[PDB]
């Protein structure tokens, strides 16, 4: 059969090792440190055990210069150990100007998925149309993943994760062309 | 000799934004002569073609005496040992200069000549006549957007696109006599409002109040860039026919169109740029204008009988954005002329439409400000696009010039000799 | 036929 | 490989926070007061528990002026402490004109689509195409997203959910166009 | 993103709200009347225990008249309570004609699909192409959808399912035409 | 919406009910005898319990004559009181020709795919491209679907099963053509 | 129906037996001996238990010579006796020039896809687009599927697992063509 | 390039051939790297020799020519009014040349995603006539090609808009001035917008004014499928002169057929004194 | 015009 040569997650072709535990309150904190376009972590994520309905980060810097409004973010992750409760919607947020991230404000938008949870293990590939300009003038805008579930115990919950804002596309070889 | 100064341009921009797409530094004593031949292609659209846009492209001449003044006069005098001509400062950003046609040196700065140059070519042809000047001092002082993609450009004359002065008097009080006038003085009154009128609609411009005495002024007395050559055409393409099982019946309009602008010799008097830009504009159709006799309730016997005595002789009339549009703020006014609605045609869109993006023309409502609301509002056409990192509108030309000197050489320069 | 937009001048 | 352009479910680039207790009886209550064309809530729904095959749903209301009867509703929703009876048909049904309601009729039309739960989270992407018209000349008609099971516990059950109704596309920035 | 204009399941655009207890054996019963070439029902069914692999249905009398014998029979099912047994294949037989099922004979014929069925929810959404013609000169042909496990408890299972026979299209408002 | 016209698994028009028990080991049974392109079978599997890693089958015996090599199979089932280990990989052998197979050899070739088991049900429907003809000149190839996992325990465990050889397209009506 | 004749896992014709014990740590050791563009193995795989989060693979080597930088890399893999922790990232290395893993160095990147496990099971079929050169001068790069979960117990855990490396295209025999 | 065997050339330099230089832009053609900036004669402490500064001139004037012109003997021959057979020098002999611009046509999608994106097929049909021949000893007849882009960079910057503080003697462009001083040591970084101050090379005066860079702008630096120098230029002179082929990558969709491919039926035809087929094979 | 660009010769 012909190959398909079309995904809904092209992730950077490079992946940066994560190892840091986190506390993943309603402010929802930020996993690794936002990159810009598109990064991939695999961050044995340590979770501190929280029943409330609160969770934590792992988004990008979307890049803000096109003359297109609205762009795609495609997100895709794999996680272990995750309460059977996870559900990862993606997310947008505004914070000001410059200025960097350690956890989304009480201010973000969401946009379901198709995320597929078993017992202890989730993932997810799909597309999300955001819109690419600070909403407001002296603020920049950030995006990605949010995992989000009931009780967060105490577990290490390793996996991956990737985000990547369609910028650009990343054309590889086709061999009848 | 001949100096082939030839060179490609890969341009972009928006809509109703005046960009400069090339410019040569000229010297004294030169003839200057280009054939500028491309084609303007616009992002893809998210139709088929319905309204084909009009382009205008310029070439003007300013000599730099007239952007330094008695400092570049001193230079010449001054000669090998004369002061740097300190450039202007730019924003920190690649497309910092974007209007300018040229990428911010390594320090952010460029030459004010190319900065004022400009700003003199859109204060003197662009800008709206009872508007105020761009008196930006530099690049890092002008709006974004401004010069991103250049300062916006005034929309196709209409009816409400192209309102009375709004400083245009509506009335003339001579101050009488409480039991008396003075029948002699009324008429000098008159006299005057005359030549204030005047100067009102048709001269706002030194070089405007000058020529209705039958006289004339350079170019040099009122310091304007010299307009050399102007090309006006509309662009067009074709359709491309969607054939899968879900875009089957759907299409996409596809303008690719070829110009070709001739620039005359040209004798350069002294050392100057010579500036071509682009404007690309759409004719001003809104969705939502309406007839001003069938907006505008109770007609009375001056509106609807078009008297001649009665138009040709009472003052300008005062409407609002609301006896044009329907839904309009009853507060945002502007002066028309008497029977104004009698010597014209809004164009007229079913409602079908205004919930249609693909469609080149002005969904929402005007803009409450006079300026505004006639400089075109550019951000109203985003929507008519597919997707777009191209701006609006994109163009590959090359720039055939030629320059006819008293150059050295290539070898006599580098031949201490 | 005979003008209509005045402006106060040329405006492009 | 090429990027995916396409998606079954367009979410509004706005995202509105429910928090809003409720009681999902047959007569489905509503979720959230509802928009008109589309929406995206996540309210950490809090669901009083109910053993009698009934629901509380979350539906937006139908834009009425098209000459085009048919139009295309997809929705979106993956939720958490989710009682692992979910399923999320869709729905559509005509109130009186200019009315808003508080909960579905007895008469509503059902779509299936393909909804995934396991134990405690589900998801959902899918389109159903309804007609546009108000069945009967005095009323107007709103559709949505219903979460149907048997068992409703004593429970807040947090995750997101949205629907639109494809009157118009969004279309991003297409990196090779 | 562009809006995905294609379904696999074009359920018609009205609900027949079912309730009726079932007993499921082999000789599976009949859910709901059979219509004509579409409907969905919402049968909170109720289903006798059965420790035999036999099953109750819910299928449409698929329409005789087209010069073309093979047809395409979409189905899609969400139900709750459902034993985690769940197979949904699908199915068809001819029956005398003019004659009206109470359930399948001895004699029908099977084509698998894309059920996927957790804990107490199942659901589905594919597509079989079934031939059209009465098999055999005076009687008809039946098709539609078929629950089949091994324990069939005391339980009411609610949920819905709509079948369709692909005899016309309907074709809804794109916004780009 | 426009109704997808196109599918993994284009079952025969026709099923044979099976029913005969088995003892699933490595030397994997052979379920129904082999047919020709095409069967699904329906055969309550009865699966004498096998601790050991080896398998029951179902496959047909691929028509050896067109001059392309290279053909597709698609394979499609849905089973119950499935071990909860279910994985239906795909096979292809090539037994001596003319000689009709119990059980395949320790000589075949394998070829993943999407198979979803949940508790007691799996299904799937995937496709693979095998090569048609003979590997070796005296024998003939056979190819299906092959059930393995680690414990077969007393139990009949009820589903079909179907496979095709994509050698002719099955072609329907199309309501726009 | 129309046969779909497009895949995301075009398997090489051929599958290699294996049988070989495993200790799949962090420094995840290499299941099968590496081929060469695409290989599938189903190594009955033996796996001592580790409550570390470290894993085995299986990959292959990539062919470096094309003047085209990134090519596209599809795995699919079904599992048994699989901790229900399972987790397939793929994956990218290069060893030293000539040099044959023996399992993955400190220095790898990950790429996310869609992996679905249940309970004992696990599988996949995705796409994963990696960049086809050495990174450095003297180097070779390598690239496939890992396993990776919390628990890894005392269990044999057989399935299969194939990898290929689109270099060339597998076209098949299209009926209508 | 002595280069000894195959086995002793880059990779690549072998694979796909040695790199040719970029075609003549005011960048990309600098003067020659060892131009001299200047040249001092020993003067006594408080006496020149008026005759021996004449000399002096003399002799950098010969020094100048070989610099920029006759940097070849076979050149510095013909500059005496003589001529060198390709046998003076070994110099291959350059029987035929041939130069064309490939184009082609737009592929346009129609699908419901790539309704309105265009992909772009350069067909070019060329051909080539290498005329008849008289070969004088025996050898090998090499027919190479070479496929380039113009220099076309996203980032190049106008000389005069690029240098801050313009002087009487770069913008009033004065025939005495331009025509009598030393050539010009500029930077990387007064043509490209982000370049280093550091890397230089030698510009005739008022070069500035014989030309034009090509203009592109900013929306493109950020967009791939356009045949223009992304990157920017090498530090190195040699290196950023000799094009940087790879800045093409990004410019085409997938390639296991390079950047060009070629099919052409080479019609050749050489008269001879040969034996004959049956004559050889006819020990007679 | 007259020539410009100066090698030391003739590049191809």
């Amino acid at each position: 059969m012909f190959q398909k040569f079309i995904s809904k997650h092209n992730a950077p072709i490079n992946s940066t090792q994560l190892a840091a535990t986190k506390t993943p309150a309603v402010a929802a904190p930020v996993l690794s440190v936002p990159n810009l376009s598109r990064s991939t972590i695999l961050i044995n994520a340590t979770t501190t055990a929280v029943t409330t309905h609160s969770g934590l980060c792992h988004v990008v810097r979307i890049d803000e210069t096109n003359p297109t409004n609205h762009h795609a973010l495609s997100i895709a992750g794999s996680l272990s150990n995750v309460p059977a409760d996870m559900i990862a919607f993606a997310i947008r947020f505004e914070v000001a100007d410059g200025v960097v991230p350690t956890a989304v404000p009480a201010l973000y938008d969401v946009y379901p998925i198709e995320t597929f949870n078993n017992g202890k293990a989730i993932s997810f590939k799909d597309a999300v149309t955001i819109d690419s300009h600070p909403r407001t003038v002296g603020n920049d805008v950030y995006a990605g993943i949010m995992l989000w579930s009931n009780a967060w115990t105490a577990s290490t919950i390793s996996g991956v994760l990737s985000v990547n804002q369609v910028n650009r596309e990343a054309t590889v070889l086709q061999p009848l062309k | 000799v001949p100096h082939d100064l030839s060179h490609l341009v890969f341009e972009a921009g928006k809509i109703g934004r005046l960009k400069t797409i090339s410019w040569t530094p000229v010297v004294a004593g030169d003839s200057f002569e280009c054939d500028m031949v491309g084609a303007i292609r616009l992002s893809p659209l998210r139709r088929g073609l319905a309204v084909d846009s009009r382009v205008d492209i310029f070439s003007f001449y300013i000599p730099h005496r007239h952007i330094y003044g008695q400092q570049w006069i001193n230079f010449m005098k001054d000669g090998v040992n004369a002061s740097p001509l300190p450039p202007v400062t730019c924003s920190s950003g690649w497309d910092s200069a974007a209007y300018l046609g040229t990428i911010p040196s390594s320090t952010l700065k460029v030459p004010k000549f190319l900065h004022q140059g400009y700003l003199n070519i859109y204060n003197n042809y662009f800008k709206p006549p009872w508007s105020d000047d761009l008196t930006y001092a530099n690049p890092s002082n002008m709006p974004s957007e401004d010069y991103k993609w250049g300062v916006r450009v005034a929309n196709l004359k209409s009816i409400w696109t192209a309102p009375l002065p709004p400083d245009t008097r509506t009335s003339e009080n001579m101050t009488t006599g409480t039991s008396t006038i003075d029948i002699m003085g009324l008429q000098a009154a008159y006299a005057k409002l005359h030549t204030e009128q005047e100067r009102d609609y048709f001269m706002t411009r030194y070089r405007d109040i000058m020529k209705e005495f039958g006289g004339h002024t350079s170019y040099d007395g009122d310091n304007r860039p010299l307009l050399l050559m102007r090309s006006e055409f509309w662009a067009s393409g074709y359709d491309v026919d969607g054939t899968d099982q879900s875009s089957l019946g759907q299409f996409s309009g596809r303008v690719q169109q070829t110009f070709n602008h001739k620039v005359p010799r040209f004798y350069v008097p002294e050392h100057g740029v010579i500036m071509t830009l682009a404007v690309t504009r759409f004719p001003p159709t809104h969705e939502m204008e309406m007839h001003y006799l069938v907006g505008k309730e109770n007609l009375t016997y001056t509106d609807i009988a078009c008297d001649p005595a009665l138009m040709a002789n009472l003052p300008p009339r005062e409407v609002s954005l609301k006896e044009f549009f329907h839904s309009s703020p009853d507060s945002a006014k502007f002066k028309i002329a008497e029977g104004q609605w009698y010597r014209t045609q809004p164009d007229r869109v079913a409602f079908p439409y205004n919930a249609l993006d693909g469609f080149p023309f002005y969904s929402a409502l005007p803009s409450t400000d006079l300026k505004d609301r006639v400089l075109v509002n550019t951000n109203n056409y985003d929507e008519i696009f597919q997707s777009m990192q191209l701006a609006h509108w994109n163009m590959q030309t090359k720039f055939n010039i030629n320059v006819y000197r008293h150059m050295p050489t290539t070898r006599d320069s580098i031949m201490t000799s | 036929g005979a003008r209509l937009w005045y402006v106060g001048g040329t405006q492009y």
